[PDB]
């Protein structure tokens, strides 16, 4: 069964570094990209960052300033949002959610949008 | 004909004993360089 | 445990230009605004390369093809087909081989005395009960014998999508063999809808350096084929091969260091 | 009725910024000092 | 008329002015 | 990027058909989309990735209720005979180079 | 020869007499006389304990390639407690290894002869240099070989260690061989059996301590470099610097020596690239290692002085001219901290003058008009009056 | 000063390694010749 | 570039097969030295 859970939540004025994750389990970590997406507290959900397959990152979508870090831990089974520097708007749900593309795909390329999302982690920030 | 197109690669990686060999090609090569255009613009001067 | 899967339909292959397709980076020095000439083995401009693909149509074919002196690749790619090769001299017997690979996130650099069977490929399981999909399986070679290197690294055959549209994943490699060392050449290319080599140019960049030393005469292609319950067929590929010779270019760089256009 | 005039530094040229252009320099160094005698008669008459 | 390591271009004496100027 | 001119408030009776519409920018014409559902104090629901022809590819326990139909640079859901359960937010997203924008909200005060 | 404008006029020209008119001197100003050193910032011991203390040490046939990375090369140990044979090295001197840094090292290992450790070298011929191990015309390394009698030779003979006593073709540079199929010595085919004109082509060497210096081991380890090109990972032993930014300063990154002042530079190198040269010959571009920053080596100043002078007899007065400056900067570019005072007094004075040619020194400059003798270069004439 | 005056020979019996030593001598010696004939030439041509 | 400015210096402790190659430096030494002066004088000659 796929499944997203996260841990690694806290309290820290901004510019603080914590340990977030979202360890999965169930389903192959080699072949499928993972992507973050951010929604603060009555807002949009919005991306932040993803890992592909190989090992590259991309820490897009200009919301980012600079302070959040993707990285993976296929040896463990678990995804890690190498995390430090949390600053004042990062007080929100942390949902992590699987892209439909994996590595061992078939058909037209309607995919990387998340089939699956995970349960979300409250990480409050002032 | 020496083991780089610089000066200064031949005299970092050869005690001079041996890199006075290629200093020496390097030399005898732009000196020929510099005596064919010497050559070439001395009888364009006299033209001119 | 392998199986003669041949099903090999005889065709001729079509030959296609590449126009201006090949070149690559000559040297590791970072020029610019000038016109460096080399002589390197290149594929040469508007020469015909051999359009082999062995699907549409169970048209299944992977023949063993000459590494004379140089080999061109190139892989617009839909669905991950081709997945490496197994460059070698007799791809049997007592001799060298090589396989480099590209699984899912690493390549696997082997240079080893493999035994092959006829009709190499890589299949990829699925699972209903645990839906993984794993390469555990093996039947390019059957064993190992005397083995002498390997290596573990970032993967060649590298993604790059998630743009939408008509552009396509066109990966280009670039081998050779000179004095004991293997050059590994490579950039993958965006393109539009285009059923051809495309008209513009290539800067492949450079992979691996690998210290070999092998004879190697006999370049082959992997592919990746799922498992289906006409047995161990999948897919939908298309690759190019052409060969490289002793030539001489030219090169003018850009003003950023890449090069714009080479004249043959 | 004229052409540029120009000169060569003989140690920038065949020295460059680099070691022992005295040791390079003694025993070829009077081709250069012919060769800059020719340039700057070039340019003199270049002037006239 | 378009014009044009210690190779250095010596300018002439008589400059364009004077050269006009004559 | 595509920019969503969702209309903050629609509505309509229950029982009764409305289309929700996706714009998207000139740019991208034939960039195809995905939709999620987000029912209130809840995840994220994955309904349809819409091709450019209007195919489908569904997710678990969504009837043939909710489809989406294409036209020119903008985009249609379409939902018939509404029901309760209709009282959620929809967000219209999309794909690019590592871009996955997202876009707004759909917020529907359906009255019934 | 280097006290005043004169006296170098009189140099470059070899005479005690000069007559008036303009005289361009040769530059013998400025020696630079400081030394910056920068590396890469790796300081772990290279595995040569473990190349230099193989107890299983391989054979000739099929001899064994160590890559060695991220590391320094500490020649300084190896004869702490070994004593090396023959340590010919091919391409880099012995004396400076130390302040190279290498990027691509590879550590050959085989056992040979005692006749055949000359064979181990570029353009040698025999069996151990045909079939077994070959390097390549334009090698870049040194061969290290030893006496290992000891180790490697036991009574009543080692026939662990084989070589390829025949083959069917000659070996390419840095090619391996390891199969032991038949080698057919006459026209008939052997089909794989052993019989009349078939022999095994590996052939066992009979190391026994009994016998002469001719036939005893000697351990041979080959070590394979590439110098001054693409990204560097084994390092000498000197210790990295900090970077001192536009000045002129001798710069010795992984290797590159040469003197100039570096700047800021906005272009970007691709990611297999460490160096640069716009054009060849200059090596203008290189990248920091310690904090990969792209920047750029220009030259620092220009060659251009030249004398105007009466003649000896008439006065001993002299200005010079410095050309292609402001004037300004005509102490920054010659350098007059480290030169003669009296040459001080000739580099910086009162009366400074800025021609189109040049910055003249040593003369005032007239509103007025007279006829020209001598030239200057830009429409300007000097000469001597009161 | 090449140990014979044809390239053929001396590239028939010496390995690349020493031999392109005796053929950077027989290269300089057929470039010195083939240049002070194109200076001859030249200034034949500006009396021409 | 020999290791004596006379040639009976490098002729008086030198045996021939070691000694040529000093000889022959010597000899193009003084052979580019003696052909820049005829080039020279050629064109003189060519303005007088
Ligand atoms: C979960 O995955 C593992 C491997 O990733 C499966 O274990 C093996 O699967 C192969 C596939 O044919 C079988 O041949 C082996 O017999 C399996 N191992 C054992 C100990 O039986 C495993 O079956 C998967 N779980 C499923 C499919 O429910
Ligand atoms: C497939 O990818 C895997 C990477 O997970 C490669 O195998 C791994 O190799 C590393 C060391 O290089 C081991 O630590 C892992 O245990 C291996 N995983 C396995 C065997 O599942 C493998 O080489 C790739 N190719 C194939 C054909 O499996
Ligand atoms: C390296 O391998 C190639 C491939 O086999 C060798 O080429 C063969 O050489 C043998 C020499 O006995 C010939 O009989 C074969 O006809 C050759 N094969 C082909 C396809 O030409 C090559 O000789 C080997 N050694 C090198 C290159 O030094
Ligand atoms: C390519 O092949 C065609 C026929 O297949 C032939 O006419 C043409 O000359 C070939 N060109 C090259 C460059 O090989
Ligand atoms: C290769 O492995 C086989 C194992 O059957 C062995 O007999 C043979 O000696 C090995 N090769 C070498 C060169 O030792
Ligand atoms: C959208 O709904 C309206 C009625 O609410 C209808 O007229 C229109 O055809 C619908 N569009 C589609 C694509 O079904
Ligand atoms: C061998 O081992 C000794 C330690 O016993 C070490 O000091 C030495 O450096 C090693 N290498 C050589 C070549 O002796
Ligand atoms: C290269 O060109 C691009 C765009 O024209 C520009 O961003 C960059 O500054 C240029 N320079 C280099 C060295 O890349
Ligand atoms: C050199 O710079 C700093 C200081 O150690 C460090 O962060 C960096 O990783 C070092 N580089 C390497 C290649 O170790
Ligand atoms: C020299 O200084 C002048 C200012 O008087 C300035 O206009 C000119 O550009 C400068 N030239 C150089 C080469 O620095």
């Amino acid at each position: 069964e796929v499944q997203l859970v996260e841990s690694g939540g806290g309290l820290v004025q901004p510019g603080g570094s914590l340990r977030l994750a979202c360890v999965a389990s169930g389903f192959t970590f080699s072949i499928y990209e993972m992507n973050w997406v951010r929604q603060a507290p009555g807002k949009g959900l919005e991306w932040v960052s993803y890992i592909t397959t190989s090992g590259h990152a991309r820490y897009n979508a200009d919301s980012v300033k600079g302070r959040f870090t993707i990285s993976r831990d296929n040896s463990k089974n678990s995804f890690y949002l190498q995390m430090n520097s949390l600053r004042a708007e990062d007080t929100a749900i942390y949902y992590c959610a699987r892209p439909q593309y994996h590595y061992y795909d078939t058909s037209t390329y309607h995919s990387y949008g998340f089939d699956i999302w995970g349960q979300g982690t409250m990480v409050t920030v002032s | 004909g020496a083991i780089s197109s610089v000066l200064n690669d031949i005299l970092s990686r050869l005690d001079p004993p041996e890199a006075e060999v290629q200093i020496d090609r390097l030399i005898t090569g732009r000196l020929q360089s510099l005596q064919t255009y010497v050559t070439q613009q001395l009888i364009r001067a006299a033209e001119i | 445990q392998c199986v003669n899967l041949t099903t090999r339909t005889q065709l001729p292959p079509a030959y296609t230009n590449s126009f201006t397709r090949g070149v690559y980076y000559p040297d590791k020095v970072f020029r610019s605004s000038v016109l460096h000439s080399t002589q390197d083995l290149f594929l040469p401009f508007f020469s015909n390369v051999t359009w082999f693909h062995a699907i549409h149509v169970k048209r299944f074919d992977n023949p063993v093809l000459p590494f004379n002196d140089g080999v061109y690749f190139a892989s617009t790619e839909k669905s991950n087909i081709i997945r490496g090769w197994i460059f070698g001299t007799t791809l049997d017997s007592k001799t060298q081989s090589l396989l480099i690979v590209n699984n899912a996130t690493n390549v696997v650099i082997k240079v080893c005395e493999f035994q092959f069977c006829n009709d190499p490929f890589l299949g990829v399981y699925y699972h209903k009960n645990n839906k993984s999909w794993m390469e555990s399986e093996f039947r390019v070679y059957s064993s190992a014998n005397n083995c002498t290197f390997e290596y573990v690294s970032q993967p060649f055959l590298m993604d790059l999508e998630g743009k939408q549209g008509n552009f396509k994943n066109l990966r280009e490699f670039v081998f050779k063999n000179i004095d004991g060392y293997f050059k590994i050449y490579s950039k993958h290319t965006p393109i539009n809808l285009v059923r051809d080599l495309p008209q513009g140019f290539s800067a492949l960049e450079p992979l691996v350096d690998l210290p070999i030393g092998i004879n190697i005469t006999r370049f082959q292609t992997l592919l990746a084929l799922h498992r289906s319950y006409s047995g161990w067929t999948a897919g939908a590929a298309a690759y190019y091969v052409g060969y490289l010779q002793p030539r001489t270019f030219l090169l003018k760089y850009n003003e950023n260091g890449t090069i714009t256009d080479a004249v043959d | 009725v004229s052409m540029t005039k120009t000169s060569v530094d003989c140690t920038m040229y065949i020295c460059g910024d680099s070691t022992e252009c005295s040791n390079l320099l003694l025993q070829y160094g009077s081709f250069c000092t012919q060769l800059n005698r020719a340039l700057t008669g070039i340019a003199v008459e270049q002037d006239k | 008329v378009t014009l044009a390591n210690g190779l250095t271009v010596l300018p002439p004496l008589l400059t364009d002015e004077m050269i006009a100027q004559y | 990027q595509l920019v969503l001119t969702q209309s903050p408030s629609a509505s309509a009776s229950l029982g009764a058909s409305v289309n929700l519409t996706c714009t998207l920018s000139s740019g991208h014409n034939s960039y195809a989309i995905a939709w999620h559902q987000q029912q209130p104090e809840k995840g994220p629901r994955y309904l349809m990735s819409l091709n450019s022809d209007g195919s489908h590819t569904k997710g678990d326990g969504i009837p043939d209720r909710f489809s989406g139909s294409s036209s020119g640079a903008e985009r249609f859901l379409t939902i018939s005979s509404l029901q309760s359960e209709d009282e959620a937010d929809y967000y219209c997203q999309t794909w690019d180079t590592g871009i996955r924008v997202f876009g707004g909200g759909t917020r529907l005060t359906v009255l019934g | 020869c280097a006290l005043d404008p004169l006296s170098e006029t009189k140099c470059t020209l070899k005479s005690f007499t000069v007559e008036k008119g303009i005289y361009q001197t040769s530059n013998f100003r400025v020696q630079p006389t400081e030394s910056i050193v920068r590396f890469p910032n790796i300081t772990n011991l290279c595995p040569f304990g473990e190349v230099f203390n193989a107890t299983r040490f391989a054979s000739v046939y099929a001899w064994n390639r160590k890559r060695i990375s991220n590391c320094v090369a500490d020649y300084s140990v190896l004869y702490n407690s070994a004593s090396f044979s023959t340590f010919k090295c091919y391409g880099v001197s012995p004396t400076k290894l130390n302040d190279l840094c290498f990027t691509n090292v590879y550590a050959d290992s085989f056992v040979i002869r005692g006749d055949e450790v000359r064979q181990i070298a570029p353009g040698q011929t025999g069996k151990i240099a045909d079939y077994n191990y070959k390097l390549p015309d334009d090698f870049t390394g040194c061969v290290i070989a030893w006496n290992s009698n000891n180790l490697d030779s036991k009574v009543g003979g080692n026939y662990n260690y084989l070589y390829r006593l025949f083959r069917k073709s000659n070996l390419k540079p840095f090619e391996r061989d390891i199969s032991t199929e038949i080698y057919q010595a006459g026209s008939t085919p052997c089909n794989g059996v052993e019989g009349f004109n078939c022999y095994f082509p590996l052939q066992s060497y009979g190391f026994q301590p009994t016998n002469g210096v001719g036939y005893q081991p000697y351990r041979v380890v080959v070590l394979s470099f590439e110098l001054l090109h693409a990204p560097a990972t084994v390092c000498g032993p000197k210790k990295s610097t900090n970077l001192v930014k536009n000045k002129c300063v001798n710069f010795n990154f992984n290797g590159l020596t040469g003197t100039g002042v570096l700047t800021e530079s906005n272009k970007k190198f691709l990611p297999f690239q460490q160096f640069g040269r716009d054009i060849a010959d200059t090596t203008d571009a290189v990248r920091d290692p310690q904090t990969l920053e792209i920047l750029d080596i220009t030259p620092c100043s220009f060659g251009g002085v030249s004398v105007i002078t009466p003649g000896t007899n008439t006065s001993n007065q002299v200005a010079v001219l410095y050309q292609d400056v402001n004037c300004t900067e005509v102490p920054v570019a010659i350098h007059a901290d480290q030169l003669t005072p009296t040459w001080r007094v000739y580099s910086t004075g009162s009366n400074v003058f800025q021609t189109r040619a040049g910055c003249l020194i040593g003369a005032e400059h007239v509103n007025n008009s007279y006829e020209c003798d001598i030239p200057i270069g830009a429409g300007i004439c000097a000469s001597y009056q009161t």
